[PDB]
């Protein structure tokens, strides 16, 4: 399978934009977390090679790279609203609202502060479809096909970055600046990852059975 | 409670 | 100026062997957390020696230089392990002479799943090869990717980056080879960084249950 | 403190 086969496999595996439909807002954010949690286990079975790992490798990674896969899907949709985080098209959330609860306006500030570099750099939506599907991979019989696929995923990303016609040189700083910039993706997720465990030890936040297991991993 | 091995499943 | 100037800067930068005795009595709970914190509270002195000498550094911010080194300590001494680490499958080479392998994590509850990750993903660096030069490059990196000064932080990054991307070309092998063992060394930073935070959180449970003795620079550096 | 002395004073 070519790069570009790979990347348009990415482009069909892409999930729709989620509705929803103090508290309110954490309500909404473990709502959406629970939905997207749905559409993001039928994203990871359209990646080539996916459902040929073992199941427990299907598992684990999901496992392992969900936050992280959330929030890049959140900060993808936020690139071009600078101050704004798209959680979705009827929950817009700005820094101040994240003041409301403890812990959050933490996250949001990392959230957009990374959101920012993504948008500085003009992030293109087929280098989001690789960084994305690698977060999945790279987290964290069967080993040596997880191996293949995240080459496979990270030769696409080379083929893109190639595509935009920059020098080598540039083609290889471009790749080290987006790679960088995923260890702040993974930094935001433990901290979401902690105040949300935090949240379900006080029990405030709605038992939402996905989100629930997919928590409960960790 | 198996939502997610019922998900890669189907 | 040049990136090779830059790499050899870093090799001049580097720390001295930390020489730590292994106890005399097999290890205990306590005497491997005495060990382990004891290396940790020196190699840290010799941390921020170190990236006092990386060009540009002391440029920043007093904050952005504390918030960095807050930030990184733990994954900075745990890159320095695992090359440490590379020419000696099975065993991790802490310091000289304490050098203890996988099965010896037994005698700290939790320690040892943090052993397995410090020697897979030693295996993933040993299978790359890592070169010397990579090695220094990569480490500068994870200092200063943690995470006007913002613009300065920015330029050092690029500066070392460009340094990486130049030592992997005088490997000679295809642009195409070069972008994949960049992407590859970078996606195993990320494992590097797991490692730390499972290790942080470890050593923040051992300080909670009394075993942690009282540890200046290292105590200061975990409280981050 | 300790960090900020070995960087300004050490
Ligand atoms: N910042 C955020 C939340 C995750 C989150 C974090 C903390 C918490 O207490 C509860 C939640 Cl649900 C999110 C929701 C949907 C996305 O697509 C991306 C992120
Ligand atoms: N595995 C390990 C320790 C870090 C550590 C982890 C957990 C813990 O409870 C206490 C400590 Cl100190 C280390 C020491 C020196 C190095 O150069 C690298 C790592």
């Amino acid at each position: 399978l070519s790069p570009e086969q790979l990347v348009l496999t990415l482009l069909e595996a892409e999930p729709p934009h989620v509705l929803i439909s103090e508290a309110s807002m954490m309500m909404s954010l473990t709502k959406l977390a629970d939905k997207e949690l749905v559409h993001m286990i039928s994203w990871a079975k359209k990646i080539p090679g996916f459902v040929e790992l073992s199941l427990f490798d299907q598992v684990r990674l999901l496992e392992s790279s969900w936050m992280e896969v959330l929030m890049m899907g959140l900060m993808w949709r936020s690139i071009d609203h600078p101050g704004k985080l798209i959680f979705a098209p009827d929950l817009v959330l700005d820094r101040d609202e994240g003041k409301s609860v403890e812990g959050i306006l933490e996250i949001f500030d990392m959230l957009l502060a990374t959101t920012s570099r993504f948008r500085e750099l003009k992030l293109q939506h087929k280098e989001y479809l690789c960084v994305k599907a690698m977060i999945l991979l790279n987290s964290s019989d069967s080993s040596r096909k997880l191996a293949h696929l995240l080459n496979a995923v990270t030769d696409a990303l080379v083929w893109v970055i190639a595509k935009s016609g920059i020098s080598s040189q540039q083609q290889s700083m471009r790749l080290a600046n987006l790679l960088m910039l995923l260890s702040h993706v993974r930094h935001a997720s433990n901290k979401g990852m902690e105040h949300l465990l935090n949240m379900k030890s006080k029990n405030v936040v709605p038992v939402y059975d996905l989100l629930l297991e997919m928590l409960n991993a960790h | 409670s198996h939502k997610l091995v019922q998900l890669l499943t189907t």
